[PDB]
């Protein structure tokens, strides 16, 4: 029925924090190994890997600005980011999917199809679910506020491995769920299923997190090695990034 | 309603160390097929799709059921075979981490919410009607049924627990936790298959004699 001023202001802050974090990532564009125009393979893999890193950094800056997140202990902050990063990477990936070109756009003008993802070294078993999830999110027609809220909710999941203060995390999560209920019921009152449909994407994301482990398994099989940051996060650089 | 909660409640009620869990699972699978038949519109679906949904969901479906059954138990779960499994034994058998997650994320939460049987049946119906299960002839048809369950369950929550405005969401937010827990339990079951029951084994493979027969 209603959006409190507090709710409105919190949603505004999250949306502002995403935009601010996007700008930072875009500064880092000329830093990335260029997309080649057997070492073109190695170059495409390096390229993709670099975008993943920038995404992780972006996610960290974003969490730091989510009101509440900094009041948790540093080991819980880490445990929540370790678990949620791939999921948020997927959300942010879907968000950059264009259904007309069937391409995903990273940074400003790095446009990639399914085949591009294959040429970068990912396997079909991973790529297909990524694109199926992107299509599914496009059907939902989420706006920037909804995306930001769903990311906040996703970070504050009390069930992740090694959360020492889960009661605190659930309490942080609750207002963000409440705000998303209010926001979507005002945005589309005639569509009462929008809210649970969103929430259920959190379930999809647990599965996708698992498809990703299978991709990491395949990389070991192929003897492809990941940079430190990504090895750490997916099995104290994260620590450093938070400390800044 | 097109998916009345009454019929879902009827379906729950109409169904009342390492290897003990596997024995209980084999039995409960038989009950599960009967439960699903009682769920509105499930048997209207094509037969191969009924089979697909039950292969995709049995694991989470059973875990949600024994979790709710174990609300009275303290530091353990009550299997349908009447057997009780305690924390100590679970850790002895190297299955202690997942066991503690079940108690922390499922049982405990169901206890502190006083989750009722209708609420449970709706969650399980949602788990059942999974439009992302591989090889469905018509995913839309299944999505629509899931969405009817969303509508009926929200409605029921507003009518019965009007004092608790966030209750619908609290229910739905057990499902991510249940999905991840599902993935970890399936892991363990796959290990038992590789190391030291007929229906259960049929479910763990990719041919479905028992499931096909039982739904006719
Ligand atoms: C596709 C994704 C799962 C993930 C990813 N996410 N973003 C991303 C997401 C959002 C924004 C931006 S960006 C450039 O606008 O900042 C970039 C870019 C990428 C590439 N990628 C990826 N994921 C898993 C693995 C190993 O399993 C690998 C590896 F290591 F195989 F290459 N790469």
């Amino acid at each position: 029925v209603q959006l409190t001023a507090a709710q409105e202001l919190m949603i505004q802050q999250l949306v502002a924090a995403q935009l601010q974090c996007n700008k930072r990532s875009f500064s880092d564009q000329p830093k990335v190994t260029p997309w080649p125009l057997g070492s073109a393979s190695q170059q495409r893999f390096a390229h993709f890997t670099e975008l993943a890193i920038i995404s992780v950094q972006e996610i960290v800056d974003f969490a730091k600005q989510v009101p509440g997140f900094l009041q948790l202990g540093r080991e819980d902050q880490i445990a929540l980011l370790k678990a949620s990063t791939i999921e948020i990477m997927l959300l942010e990936t879907a968000r950059r999917y264009n259904h007309e070109t069937e391409c995903i756009t990273f940074l400003k003008d790095f446009t990639y199809s399914k085949d591009d993802f294959h040429r970068a070294g990912l396997q079909v078993e991973f790529i297909n679910p990524i694109f199926e999830f992107s299509r599914a999110m496009r059907r939902l027609g989420l706006d920037d506020a909804e995306y930001a809220l769903l990311i906040a909710i996703n970070i504050f999941s009390a069930d992740r491995p090694n959360v020492q203060e889960p009661g605190r995390v659930e309490a942080l999560q609750q207002p963000y769920v409440e705000a998303l209920l209010s926001y979507t019921r005002i945005k589309r009152p005639q569509d009462q299923l929008r809210f649970p449909r969103m929430l259920m994407k959190l379930v999809s994301l647990r599965t996708l997190s698992s498809v990703h482990s299978e991709q990491v398994f395949a990389l070991r099989l192929q003897d492809k090695k990941l940079p430190p940051l990504l090895s750490e996060i997916w099995d104290k650089i994260l620590h450093r990034l938070l400390q800044d | 309603e097109e998916m009345p909660v009454d019929r879902i409640l009827e379906a729950e009620l109409a169904v009342e160390p390492v290897t003990n869990i596997c024995q209980a699972a084999d039995k409960q699978l038989f009950t599960l097929v009967e439960w699903a038949k009682r769920i509105p519109h499930f048997s209207s679906l094509p037969l191969d799709d009924q089979v697909i949904l039950l292969r995709a969901g049995w694991n989470e479906l059973l875990i949600a059921s024994f979790s709710h059954r174990s609300i009275d138990v303290r530091d353990g779960i009550l299997l349908a075979t009447g057997l009780h499994v305690h924390r100590n034994s679970a850790h002895s058998a190297g299955v202690g981490a997942i066991f503690d997650r079940v108690l922390t994320e499922l049982v405990s939460k169901m206890r502190d919410m006083r989750m009722d049987k209708t609420e449970l049946g709706c969650l399980r119906a949602i788990i059942l009607f999974n439009p992302d299960a591989k090889g469905l002839s018509n995913p839309s048809e299944v999505e629509v049924l899931r969405e009817k369950v969303y509508a009926s369950l929200e409605t029921y929550c507003k009518q019965k627990y009007p004092e608790q405005q966030g209750r619908f969401a609290k229910l739905l937010l057990r499902l991510p936790a249940l999905r991840s827990i599902g993935l970890k339990c399936l892991e363990h079951l796959f290990f038992f298959k590789l190391i030291g029951d007929t229906f259960l084994m049929e479910m763990l493979e990719a041919s479905h004699k028992i499931l096909h027969r039982l739904l006719q």
